[PDB]
């Protein structure tokens, strides 16, 4: 980057600096301007590889993963409006100031051209969500599951300083990833064990395991305004892929203890979602969908050598686009009715039509209908980890039954009627809920023609 | 009936278990001038006894 | 199967002054009825059928836990159980299938893919 | 915003009278078949006292049901007992499980006994005897 | 277009007339009317845009590169020719993949021309695509380092294996 | 369910689950009186278990027996094309938002809505005011007096009487 960070700064000065209500249009409007600029320069090539300017970017060459990044504060300002505007200006003008705030580190995080630059902005996050969770939430189990958001992502990321520094002083420095010609291997030992596991660990608190994914459905079941920090939360889940920079070098050759990653994490992976269809929180029915096929990923990491590479970057972002609508789905339809128990919400599907089809859009990217970007993602995966061993393809196979029967248990729930009360649920989803509803599935579909843009290196 | 129970046992276990080790450390430094200083001698003589420390 | 479903029984006499189990029903519908009927209500009624509902299902396990039994550490048969069993599998295959691999050759000459 | 009697408590010997109903009336007066008594198994953290569980099930079918609203449409005021699988579940058949079905398929397991023969159709049977003989005799002449 | 080295095919051989009957053949009608339908709006307008498209040309031109360094150089604690050597192994992987794509679709070719026979006949497409193929994995792809693609630092040493185990350790070849 | 009506709730099936089970029209007719005369055994006795037999064993012969998947009614609690207009369902008052020039359409149907409006949201002084009345505590089946003893207003007003008409 450039001038990425230095136009979107000067985002944060604006808003403070404005009238009053005008401080909505003033932020929405310039911050749309930066997709042409976040296009503009990067998308080039191509074959090995662009080194961009210093010691500040290797332009996130091969991994692009950053424009949908800049999408959402000019995403979740028209989202966020829906239950906010009670409050002071004085705060309205903070919770957008840290949004931005948010988006400077990621910035120049993904990028980062070392692996500490990339620490200190993997950990430069954390603040300004904690301030989104504890703040502006709704009645309590707040302020636990603001601690459970800690002391599991931190608790981990402090053995990759033990491990980080010990190699910028073992083997040259490890400022570059270009000055990662040199590269010892790692054998089987005693110490070389801790040295993986360590640098492994601090990954997994992030994109959960099996185990340890206790702080998941915490912060996104009690969270913000309309998913305000929600859609970013799920950003900053698969903003831990920094795996892929690291152990496809740096250990290279430790798979002799990946099994206790894989097993936990593939027979995980078909319980985990397998736990979710008597759900009775709306928000928390999607918040297990975000463990399991996320999972699927940390069995396509450490099952190396691509076709696999294919599709572990497009599932990346196929539920980035795909998980943030369902949220926004339930952050609409909230507003009306104020209980997300799922139970209430029926004889719907007459009083709301046109958002009858963003409802199964959403769920029909899950049973995902091969021409889109996410059975592009899944059946590489398939065809990668047929070739571990044959016997996978009956755990992943009965992954792809029971969310089919998942998927629909959502929309199924409102085609009933009768509605038995509600005086309220008059208002006919305005222009607003159907432009912050859209912009989601059209990029999804349009990039299905030519996903060539969606690759690794590979 | 597991994933609330024994996930959510092991690890919050640790949370009643350095709570129950915060309160040995306030509730016995209750005062006793007196029982400061027979505890300051009991580490005097206890360098002297142990290990590296006249060595 | 599943289930039997006693359709038909006897009384006629058995405790006979059973009766106003109605009244508290009654009770209720009355009180939902002057609830639901009124000409300026706009939104739900609370019902907090709903809200016991929840709040003893999501909450109110582990405050109620005690780990006094050994149908609670049963577990241990359902959680480690059969992850067990899925290790034991996975490492004779990816050795029996390497040995084979490089010792003696099992795939022709036309797999580039892989 | 109820925070009297919000949910239970670690029951179910709690003078069990009070709990039916101060609020949460699964029973009438704690003689009801629904005392908050049915801790069934305790050591298992589910369900406690619990104006709920084991209470008597299989389905609400929402049949003709004319009191009201009554069953799984038109939502009475307080019968929840245990649901998210019962708006997918109903009562008793005709019979009663008498097994057939896998006798159905014995019927062709007795004729997996059949899958060991073949079917040529010229000529029949002639099994008594090596005069059958499947393949070809001499050679040329 | 191409070069038809490249992409085979035997001429045309197809066969013609055999009507011997006065009995009411639709050919006759077919072919003799709807041609001309299509001959006016697309004859008469790619022509238009032929001219057109000849008022003015633009210029594209090949792009060769320069080859000096090739394999064993440099020494270990080198990093700019140690670059060079990567730059030059990466090209020689992009189009080995393609040269596969090009003997695929040449057994392509003959398949849908043949179609009845397509086994004994055109004797030389699993022939000579199975010892390219067989050719392939070899020495020229890093199983399973693929996943790096670890040019230089694998792709010489499956290739000592095809030195240091290969030939000398047969016992006694 | 009385003793008295204990017998009729399965006399009107005892026929019903019959019908499905013939052929002809006269086969269901001529078995009418036939299946009547078992029925006509035990006429005016008791109501102790000295006529209880007729139904402690009416559990056999007709529970065995019953229904070889019947005849249903198709517009029942159960059966097919029951509950079936649902695409159109009546939404009854979901005219409340328009933002108008949709408002135009129907000028007399919008004329009369805000005129039957006055007996919903005035009965409240008259139907409520002898609703702590006429409820004594906490009794039985919360019907109001058939008149409510000068004009029944209604009380189920006016979900119960402006109800959505099927199609
Ligand atoms: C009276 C009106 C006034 C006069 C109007 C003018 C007259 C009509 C215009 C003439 C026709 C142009 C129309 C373009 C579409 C058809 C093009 C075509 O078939 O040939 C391909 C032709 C290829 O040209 P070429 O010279 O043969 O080769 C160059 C390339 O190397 C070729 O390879 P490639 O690099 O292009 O790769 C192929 C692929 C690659 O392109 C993509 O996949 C990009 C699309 C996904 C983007 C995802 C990234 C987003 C992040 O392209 C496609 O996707 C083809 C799908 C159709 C176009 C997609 C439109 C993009 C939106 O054109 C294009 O691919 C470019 C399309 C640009 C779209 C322009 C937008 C048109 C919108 C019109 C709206 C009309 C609404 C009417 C209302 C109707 C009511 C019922
Ligand atoms: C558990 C604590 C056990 C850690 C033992 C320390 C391992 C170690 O000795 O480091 C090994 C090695 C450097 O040590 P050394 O043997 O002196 O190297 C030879 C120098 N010529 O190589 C290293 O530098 C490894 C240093 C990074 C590993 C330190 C962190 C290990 C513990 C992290 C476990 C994973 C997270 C668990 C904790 C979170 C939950 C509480």
């Amino acid at each position: 980057m450039l001038k990425y960070i230095i136009p979107t700064i000067m985002l944060m000065p604006l808003t403070w600096l404005s009238k009053n209500n005008m401080i909505w249009v003033n932020s929405t409007a310039h911050s749309l301007l930066i997709s042409f600029t976040s296009l503009l320069l990067m998308n080039q090539f191509g074959d090995n590889s662009l080194n961009f300017s210093l010691l500040f970017f290797s332009d996130s060459l091969s991994t692009p993963l950053l424009i949908l990044t800049m999408w959402l504060l000019p995403l979740m300002l028209m989202a966020s409006q829906h239950h906010l505007s009670k409050e002071n200006l004085t705060r309205k003008k903070l919770f957008i100031t840290m949004l931005i705030s948010l988006q400077l580190f990621l910035i120049m995080t993904f990028t980062a051209m070392e692996l500490i630059l990339f620490y200190i902005l993997f950990e430069a996050t954390l603040v300004p969500t904690l301030i989104i969770i504890t703040r502006w939430g709704n009645q309590t189990e707040r302020l636990n599951a603001g601690l459970y958001f800690l002391f599991y992502t931190l608790a981990g990321s402090l053995p990759l300083l033990v491990a980080l520094i010990y190699i910028q002083n073992t083997v040259g420095s490890l400022n570059f990833l270009m000055l990662q010609y040199w590269v010892q291997p790692v054998h089987n030992s005693w110490s070389n064990v801790f040295m993986w596991l360590a640098c492994m660990m601090a990954f997994m608190v992030k994109m959960p395991l099996y185990g340890l994914h206790l702080w998941l459905p915490k912060a996104h079941v009690e969270a913000p305004i309309a998913g305000s920090m929600v859609l970013a939360a799920v950003l900053l889940k698969l903003g831990g892929y920094g795996m892929l920079r690291i152990t496809l070098i740096l250990n290279p050759m430790t798979d002799f203890m990946a099994y206790p990653f894989i097993m936990l994490s593939l027979w995980g992976m078909i319980m985990t979602s397998s736990i979710c269809l008597r759900q009775t929180d709306l928000k928390s029915l999607i918040a297990y969908s975000s463990v399991s096929h996320m999972a699927l990923v940390i069995v396509a990491i450490l099952i190396q050598t691509p076709w696999s590479y294919m599709g572990a970057t497009a599932l990346m972002i196929a539920h980035g686009l795909t998980s943030s609508m369902l949220f926004c789905l339930a952050n609409s339809n909230y507003e009306r009715i104020h209980s997300r128990t799922m139970i209430l919400a029926r004889g719907l599907q007459t009083l709301l039509p046109l958002m009858a089809t963003w409802w199964l859009l959403a769920s029909l990217t899950n049973l995902a209908l091969p021409p889109t970007i996410n059975l592009i993602g899944e059946l590489f995966v398939v065809m990668s980890t047929f070739s571990w061993s044959n016997i996978t393809i009956i755990l992943m196979g009965v992954n792809m039954v029971i969310t089919a029967l998942y998927s629909l248990y959502m929309l199924i729930m409102t085609q009933r009627g009768k509605y038995t009360y509600h005086i309220n649920n008059i208002s006919p989803s305005f222009t607003r809920e159907n432009a912050l509803m859209s912009l989601h599935i059209l990029p999804l579909l349009l990039l299905t023609l030519n996903p060539k843009i969606i690759l690794g290196p590979l | 009936l597991l994933d609330l129970i024994w996930l959510e046992a092991i690890l919050p276990k640790t949370i009643s278990l350095a709570q129950m080790k915060a309160s040995t450390l306030v509730t016995n430094q209750k005062g006793l001038i007196k029982l400061y200083f027979l505890s300051f001698l009991i580490t005097i003589l206890i360098s002297m006894i142990l290990f590296n420390f006249h060595e | 199967t599943t289930l039997d479903p006693a359709e038909y029984d006897i009384s006629s006499e058995t405790r006979k002054a059973q009766a106003e189990r109605l009244a508290i029903r009654s009770r209720l519908k009355r009180e939902y009825q002057l609830q639901y009927y009124d000409p300026s209500r706009r939104g739900v009624i609370e019902d907090p059928a709903l809200v016991r509902w929840t709040y003893a299902r999501s909450a109110n396990i582990y405050p109620n836990f005690r780990p006094n039994t050994k149908t609670s550490l049963l577990g241990a048969l359902f959680g480690i159980g059969p992850l067990v069993f899925w290790y034991y599998v996975f490492k004779t295959d990816r050795d029996r299938k390497e040995k084979l691999i490089q010792e003696g050759k099992l795939d022709r000459t036309f797999n580039i893919s892989y | 915003a109820s925070h009297i009697t919000k949910d239970m408590l670690p029951g179910p010997y709690p003078k069990t009278p009070e709990e039916r109903a101060a609020a949460a009336k699964k029973y009438n007066m704690r003689v009801e078949d629904y005392e908050p008594y049915p801790d069934d198994g305790t050591g298992y953290g589910d369900y406690p006292k619990l104006p709920d569980r084991s209470q008597q099930e299989r389905d609400p079918w929402y049949d003709w049901d004319h009191p009201d609203l009554r069953l799984n449409w038109g939502e009475p005021m307080h019968w929840d007992l245990d649901m998210y699988i019962r708006n997918r579940v109903d009562t008793s058949p005709t019979p009663v499980n008498w097994n057939l079905m896998c006798k159905h398929l014995f019927g062709f397991v007795a004729f997996m006994l059949f899958m060991f023969w073949v079917g040529e159709t010229y000529p029949a049977y002639q099994p008594v005897g090596p005069k059958q003989y499947p393949y070809n005799n001499l050679y040329l002449e | 277009s191409w070069d038809k080295d490249v992409y085979p095919e035997p001429p045309r051989r197809t066969p013609a007339p055999s009507p011997q009957t006065s009995l009411p053949n639709p050919i006759t009608y077919l072919t003799k009317a709807f041609d001309l339908l299509v001959d006016r709006p697309v004859t008469l307008v790619r022509e238009f845009i032929e001219r057109q498209h000849a008022k003015n040309k633009y210029y594209y031109y090949h792009r060769e590169f320069r080859r000096v360094p090739d394999i064993t150089e440099c020494q270990e604690k080198d990093v700019l020719c140690m670059f060079e050597a990567e730059m030059q192994w990466r090209r020689d992987y992009k189009v080995d993949q393609e040269i596969v794509n090009i003997i695929q679709e040449r057994l392509k070719a003959c398949q849908q021309r043949e179609g009845e026979s397509h086994r004994q006949n055109c004797a030389k497409e699993l022939e000579q695509f199975t010892q390219v193929v067989k050719a392939y994995q070899d020495r020229y792809h890093d199983l399973g380092a693929h996943y790096s693609a670890r040019k230089c630092l694998a792709k010489q040493k499956q290739r000592m294996l095809a030195e240091r185990k290969a030939a000398k350790e047969a016992a006694a070849a | 369910l009385t003793h008295q009506q204990k017998v009729l709730r399965l006399y009107k099936r005892a026929l019903r689950h019959l019908e499905s089970w013939c052929i002809h029209r006269d086969k269901y007719r001529y078995f009418a009186c036939l299946l009547r005369a078992r029925f006509d055994e035990h006429k005016n006795e008791k109501d102790m278990v000295k006529a209880t037999q007729l139904l402690r064993e009416a559990e056999e012969e007709f529970w065995h027996g019953q229904h070889p998947q019947p005849y249903i009614f198709p517009e029942s609690p159960g059966g097919t094309s029951y509950e079936r207009y649902e695409c159109y369902k009546v939404p009854e008052w979901c005219l409340d938002d328009w933002h108008p020039s949709e408002k135009a359409m129907y000028p007399d149907y919008f004329a009369k809505r805000e005129q039957w409006k006055k007996l919903r949201r005035e009965s409240w002084e008259r139907e409520v005011k002898q609703l702590q009345e006429e409820t004594p505590v906490g009794g039985p089946r919360t019907e109001a007096l058939p008149p409510a003893r000068k004009q029944g207003d209604l009380p189920p007003l006016w979900w119960h009487i402006v109800t959505r008409p099927r199609e």
